């Protein structure tokens, strides 16, 4: 059944499963052509393949190319998706691969079903969360990595850095929406808050600045407070 | 011309026989269904005044024997039989006609409405969905379930139609997953008409007794399988001009004869919207279109 509120704490138990997604999978810029008619011109996108108790992020890129000479694009940009999160699942050992699949979006349910049939035992799952994994573009890395890639390309990541050593699932988890919520709303400030500090770095291998506990819950409590002034301003209350 | 005699007829009932229905009190001195036209298959169901739930019936075929009606005092239900003795047989039917307790099959002569419901159905198939090989006829009520609505308890009891199911391997050629989700003309054609079917007509002919079972007993799998039948064909963009030709006769003739008060339960409107408006075939359907926004604009 559909994940909510209520079956929140189920992400942190001991089954595997995945999130997934697409939003960042078909990318346009929109512009107007000599005759003054509309275009678009694709970038290169990204499939958000998380798993939410442990942090690792399969993140496959999606390259420009794959949309060459083919029509309905953000239809295809649906079973795209579904083929390569069916290809990673296929790649894993069996006792790696998750017993259930949460799609972010309800429009991918049956495209992944279809594309899931070798695997009537893993669950295809649609969530009533509102989660805010479009704006993994605005973690630089992941951004920069996307951009930059010539082909095809899957690449790794703990998307918690190394918090687990020190927090929970549950905690990291609500830290990590908590910041792409913030970068949603408003990158520019929440980019802002992040960096303001030149003394705290984010290592090589790391998305994040290597932020003591108080730090973070500085952070924590600037995000929110970004959060809430964002929402007044929108809906002026 | 062919007849059906009724031993007798012990409890008030609402007797049909095809489209026709005749209520009969208890203890009426009723004693069959006379002029029943040979070359079709055909229903006599029923309906008594006490149980206005489960509806049931027997589909039959005159060339096949002799049949006749007995009310069970035990079982509590009017049930169809063989009389395998021709003498026997053809005396019943002469002493009953003389006495004139016998309705006459109720056929106007400008009509074709049985025969279009009924073109592809042959008693012989029926007899392949409905299992039970000691009877040269078919019973069927409004509780018996599919063989999919099982999957998901008797199986002696089942209709044994061919299961379609869209998100199944069946459906789906690996490697094909998003050409042959949204062009089911693959499932169709090799699948199901080359395949399982062997032509359109055995086809043609379990979506009309599908829909008749759904009309005459309210049988809810049966209104499954009629709508899966129909999507699968309006959902795939390669289709035999014959086919569709004859698809929008044939449902013309079901929308026309459904109850109008059914409409709620017997029409899903998620399927009818799709195929007359979204999908590939919905400019084929042209005589299907016009009846239903004429008399069902509603469910549109």
């Amino acid at each position: 059944g559909a994940m909510n509120s209520s079956n929140y704490a189920e992400l942190f138990n001991n089954d595997i499963k995945l999130f997934v997604d697409d939003t960042n999978v078909y990318r346009v810029t929109v512009h107007k052509t000599f005759e003054g008619n509309v275009a678009t011109k694709a970038i290169n996108g990204c499939i958000f393949t998380l798993n939410p108790k442990t942090g690792h992020l399969f993140l496959k890129i999606i390259h420009t190319s794959v949309w060459a000479g083919q029509k309905r694009l953000s239809q295809l940009a649906k079973w795209k998706t579904a083929e390569e999160v069916s290809a990673l699942v296929r790649s894993l050992p069996k006792e790696e691969q998750p017993k259930q699949i949460i799609v972010t979006r309800k429009a991918m349910l049956d495209p992944l079903e279809v594309h899931m049939l070798d695997f009537p035992n893993i669950a295809i799952r649609p969530t009533e969360l509102r989660l805010p994994f479009s704006a993994a573009m605005s973690i630089d890395k992941l951004s920069d990595v996307v951009m930059k890639a010539t082909e095809p390309q899957m690449v790794l990541f703990n998307i918690y850095d190394d918090w687990l050593d020190r927090i929970s699932s549950y905690t990291a988890f609500s830290r990590l929406t908590l910041l792409l919520r913030a970068l949603k709303t408003n990158e520019e400030s929440a980019k802002m808050i992040l960096l303001s500090d030149p003394t705290i770095t984010i290592k090589s291998y790391h998305l994040w600045p290597s932020f003591t506990d108080e730090q973070w819950i500085t952070i924590e409590s600037q995000m929110r407070d970004l959060i809430l002034t964002e929402y007044g301003r929108k809906y002026n209350v | 011309m062919n007849t059906v005699p009724f031993t007798s007829a012990p409890i008030e009932v609402t007797i049909g026989i095809d489209q026709y229905s005749f209520n009969v009190k208890e203890n009426q001195p009723f004693h069959g269904i006379k002029d029943i036209p040979i070359g079709h298959v055909h229903v006599i169901h029923f309906q008594h005044a006490d149980n206005s739930s489960m509806r049931y019936g027997y589909w039959f075929d005159c060339r096949m024997g002799n049949f006749y009606i007995q009310y069970d005092p035990k079982d509590g239900l009017y049930k169809m039989m063989e009389e395998r003795d021709g003498a026997k047989f053809e005396n019943i039917v002469h002493n009953f006609k003389e006495r004139q307790m016998m309705v006459s099959y109720p056929k106007i002569d400008e009509d074709d409405t049985w025969y279009n419901l009924t073109e592809f159905v042959q008693m012989d198939k029926i007899r392949k969905i409905v299992r039970k090989d000691e009877n040269q006829f078919s019973y069927v009520d409004s509780s018996m379930t599919t063989v999919q609505e099982n999957e998901l308890s008797d199986p002696a009891h089942s209709l044994n139609y061919t299961v379609i199911n869209f998100k199944s391997r069946e459906a789906i050629r690996p490697g094909h997953e998003m050409e042959d989700f949204l062009d089911k003309s693959y499932y169709l054609n090799t699948v199901m008409l080359q395949g399982i079917f062997k032509n359109s007509s055995n086809y043609f002919g379990e979506l009309q007794f599908a829909f008749l079972n759904a009309m005459f007993f309210g049988n809810y799998g049966s209104s499954l399988q009629w709508h899966a039948m129909i999507e699968l064909i309006c959902s795939s963009a390669t289709v035999p001009k014959h086919m569709l030709d004859k698809l929008d006769e044939i449902l013309y003739y079901q929308i026309k004869t459904l109850p109008e008060q059914y409409s709620d339960i017997l029409l899903n409107e998620r399927v009818w919207n799709i195929c007359l408006y979204s999908s590939f075939q919905k400019n084929s359907l042209h005589n299907t279109e016009k009846i239903m926004e004429n008399k069902y604009p509603e469910l549109l």
